[PDB]
């Protein structure tokens, strides 16, 4: 940006899905390659687990 | 007359209180101290503050001001009943008698509106 | 309410604090009714920093 | 579609602000809310300031009120030391200040409004709906 | 044929008992409408009316002290209804040490096996009945229901003074005979202890009866030097 | 039971404005609350705009500003319209559009602004136009390089 | 702690001196709370939200 | 057997706590039902106690 500059982490991609279905669909993958992932708007309760 | 003590913390003013207490002693060994207080926790204190200092606090009542005023009132004026007809409860219920019998006067249309749409006396209560 | 009796013969006991905490500076400053908190109208003022009070790094009352 | 500037903005009648993505809506609030505490403007102008709660904003979620809140009353205080000090450094605020006529009185009222935050007009719509209700209960027909 | 002696046991008839004696007009005779209607709000049966007004104005009467007899004549100017009292106890109370003295001076310190406790600060909650003088000697009392005495041979003067030893009624004796000690040292002007005290009544109050003497009213006097070490001993 | 939801709130609200005491109602709360900002607009309901119309559209000394973006009115499954949103752009005479760009890269806004010029009337509504933005002048330098 | 007024109250539109409302009324508990702490203080408050690691602000008063 | 002896309990009394009557009828209706329904223990009075002491208190100021 200008003349700075930073690395890209891990925190700075996003992922954008339209249902919690694709979201497993692209999660299980990316845990495959083991990229460590986390699905923000997960609405699933506690007791489903 | 009347004595307003002002202070910073609560330390000298019961300090005060106790030096007052100790140096003008009360006439009738059976006579109650009476301290004008809020709260439970503020008697607390300042029972366990005055048995700290002198070895024993007893006879010391701890009225609401609305009750001590009371009080006051049936001791000087006479014909004075003991509690008033006035309360937050008993005007409660005498308002329940009153409201139907005062509305359509002319002046009441809100509250007929509000009440006489449909009641099973839960918006009169 | 209280300076609008007429009767009423009125006496203080104001036990002063030492400013050396936070705290005890915070509690100095409600109690003589002062104001040390510094605005910088004029530049002068607003540049130079060695007004306030000093904080001891190592005090924790507040 | 006329551009917009917000301190030209008619505060009469209704206004339709379309801000598109990435754009500032936050920024907006906050400078007609000022603008709206001070009274400011002229033609453009609401022809009295008015107090802090008398302001209803009407937010979507409650944690967007929350942050609309702490947004307002950190514009309100850096406004406030801005006033004080007759000089500042964001541009908005320059442009507030040269707007302003008197300012020692734009920092009491500003002063007021901002130990008066406590008790702002921000609401979601369910909130906003049940304390008017609740206020006049004897038109809705409604318990307390 | 109802009688005191065969009424149920449990807390709550011992607090209707208390409530009963909480707010009375001594002078007064006993308003029977008033006392079943506090029969009617503490849900007993009305069957037993009779004898607790009989009961009622025979406790009233009773010659507890041989002077300040037929406590109907006790006048609300010298009256001191359910005090409340709390008492520092600093540098902190060695049971054994307790225990020493009241062994030595208390002469109902034969049924000990003590000290259910331990060493505590701080202050002591406790609740005085009733505290009353009769031209000085400031009467000390404390009423208390009991067990079903089915005659009055369960009510004598030593299964009584058995019992109170089981039930360890010596450290009520001592603790409320200090806080009443003190609170006159606080409050009259510079008293003689032997001069002004007359003290304790426990009045039993089951197991008295219409014209009996000495059936459930017992008298202690503290030795009045075990007072003032005990005293020492708190205030060190 | 005594109990009441959030529907429950709008709907008895609405009603109370529209039977005969609404007049009052709404001469009471234009008097303690005389202008109102409504933040996004895009996602509102026929009642919410019912009782703004009733309270605020008229009776003068009282303003009003619908905030909105009505190019993000993505919740028509949770009870927002669009179709309100266009019924009250109809009725509001004025309008009013912010044009810069704060957050986005200047070649990502020119590039969003030619995916959604691709054609006239891209948003397949005639009361949504599509206005370009302009990228803020402070970031007119954001790179992004990979290998 | 809010507690709205009823509205048909009619201390509500006009007040005076003694009046007693609860918004002052916790404003003035605060200030009781900084001026009775002796030694030390410690206020603490919820900074973000353990969910969705929002921000949610400490009240007017800290 | 038991569970059907609760049932006709709570049948007559859901038919008996039906109509509407005055303070003076509605006195006795909580005596009725804790001695009706509970077997009182010695943890229990309290509770027992305070509730008919309250239920008593309401409808003393009411009369």
């Amino acid at each position: 940006n200008g003349d700075d500059a930073r690395p890209v982490r891990a925190s700075d991609i996003s992922v954008l899905v339209r249902s919690r279905q694709e979201a497993a669909q692209v999660r299980d993958a990316l845990t495959l390659l083991e990229i460590p992932s986390v699905y923000l708007s997960n609405r699933d309760s506690v007791f489903e687990t | 007359m009347l004595r307003v003590y002002h202070s910073n913390r609560l330390d000298v003013l019961e300090a005060l209180m106790e030096f007052i207490v100790e140096r003008e002693r009360l006439d009738d060994p059976f006579e109650p101290e009476m301290i004008l207080v809020q709260s439970t926790g503020m008697a607390q204190w300042l029972q366990m503050t005055l048995s700290q200092k002198f070895g024993i606090a007893a006879n010391i009542d701890f009225p609401l001001p609305a009750s001590f005023i009371w009080d006051m009132f049936v001791r000087v004026l006479p014909e004075i009943p003991k509690e008033s007809a006035f309360n937050k409860q008993s005007m409660s219920w005498k308002l329940m008698t009153l409201l139907p019998q005062l509305l359509e006067r002319e002046d009441f249309t809100l509250l007929r509106h509000y009440l006489t749409d449909d009641s099973d006396k839960r918006k009169l209560f | 309410l209280l300076s609008d009796l007429e009767s009423s013969q009125e006496l203080d006991a104001f036990v002063d604090v030492t400013p050396d905490n936070l705290l005890h500076n915070i509690q100095s400053d409600i109690l003589e009714l002062e104001n040390r908190a510094v605005a910088g109208v004029n530049i002068e003022e607003f540049s130079r920093s060695d007004n306030k009070r000093p904080l001891d790094p190592l005090d924790s009352s507040i | 579609a006329e551009t917009l500037d917000p301190l030209r903005l008619p505060l009469q009648g209704e206004r339709l602000i379309e801000a598109s993505a990435g754009t500032g809506k936050t920024f907006t609030i906050a400078a007609l809310y000022l603008r709206l505490l001070l009274g400011l403007g002229g033609s453009a102008a609401f022809p009295r300031p008015l107090t802090v709660e008398e302001l209803l904003v009407v937010t979507f979620t409650e944690a967007a009120t929350a942050e609309l809140r702490g947004r307002i009353r950190s514009n309100i205080h850096e406004l406030r030391i801005a006033c004080l000090r007759e000089t500042t450094d964001n541009p908005l605020y320059e442009r507030l200040l040269e707007e302003i006529d008197d300012k020692a009185q734009a920092a009491q009222w500003l002063l007021l409004a901002e130990r008066q935050m406590d008790e702002a007009a921000v609401f979601t719509i369910h909130g906003f709906c049940q304390r008017m209700l609740n206020l006049n209960a004897f038109e809705s027909g409604m318990l307390f | 044929t109802l009688t005191p002696h065969q009424f149920p046991r449990g807390a709550s008839p011992g607090t209707f008992l208390h409530s009963l004696f909480e707010d009375l007009d001594f002078t007064q005779p006993v308003d029977p409408n008033w006392v079943r209607e506090k029969l009617e709000l503490g849900g007993f049966e009305s069957q037993w009316e009779p004898v607790l007004t009989e009961w009622i104005t025979a406790v009233l009467q009773a010659p507890l002290n041989e002077t300040g007899v037929s406590l109907s004549q006790l006048s609300a100017r010298n009256k001191q209804v359910e005090m409340e009292f709390y008492l520092p106890i600093s540098e902190p109370l060695i049971a054994s040490q307790l225990d020493t003295l009241i062994r030595q001076f208390d002469p109902l310190s034969a049924g000990c096996p003590p000290l259910e406790f331990m060493q505590v600060r701080g202050m002591l909650k406790g609740f005085i009945d009733l505290v009353f003088r009769h031209e000085g000697r400031y009467y000390l009392l404390d009423y208390k229901s009991n067990w079903l005495g089915e005659d009055s041979s369960a009510y004598t003067q030593q299964a009584m003074a058995a019992a109170m030893q089981a039930h360890r009624y010596d450290l009520q004796y001592q603790l409320y005979t200090l806080a009443l000690h003190r609170y006159l040292r606080h409050r009259i002007a510079d008293y003689d202890y032997e001069h002004h005290f007359g003290g304790v009544i426990y009045l039993f109050l089951r197991g008295v009866d219409k014209e009996h003497p000495q059936q459930g009213i017992y008298t202690t006097r503290p030795n009045a030097g075990l007072i003032a070490l005990m005293d020492e001993m708190f205030a060190g | 039971r005594g109990e009441l939801g959030f529907d429950d709130m709008l709907s008895r609200l609405d009603s109370a404005l529209r039977s005969e005491s609404g007049e009052v109602l709404a001469a009471a709360i234009r008097t303690r609350f005389p202008v109102a900002m409504i933040d996004e607009f895009q996602d509102t309901d026929p009642q919410q705009y019912r009782i703004f119309r009733r309270i605020w559209h008229h009776q003068p000394e009282t303003a009003l500003l619908l905030i909105g973006d009505p190019k993000q009115a993505i919740y028509a499954f949770r009870g927002a319209d669009i179709f309100t949103y266009m019924k009250a752009r109809s009725e509001v005479h004025a309008h009013y559009t912010l044009d810069t760009n704060w957050r986005s890269a200047p070649g990502m806004v020119n590039s969003v602004n030619k995916l959604f010029s691709q054609t006239d009337d891209a948003f397949m509504f005639r009361e949504i136009p599509f206005i370009p933005v302009k990228s803020a002048g402070k970031n007119q330098a954001l790179r992004f390089v990979f290998k | 702690r809010q507690l709205a007024p009823l509205g048909f109250d009619l201390m509500s539109q006009k007040p005076k001196r003694g009046d007693r409302s609860r918004r002052d009324d916790d404003r003035y508990l605060f200030l009781e709370a900084l001026i009775s702490a002796q030694q030390k203080l410690y206020i603490s408050y919820i900074g973000r939200s353990i969910q969705d690691n929002s921000e949610r602000f400490p009240s007017v008063l800290v | 057997g038991h569970l059907a002896s609760l049932l006709m309990q709570l049948n007559i009394w859901r038919r008996g706590l039906a109509q509407e009557r005055p303070l003076e009828e509605w006195l006795p209706v909580c005596r009725d039902m804790l001695n009706a329904f509970f077997l009182p223990d010695a943890e229990t009075e309290a509770a027992m106690t305070l509730i008919e002491q309250q239920w008593q208190a309401i409808i003393a100021e009411g009369l």
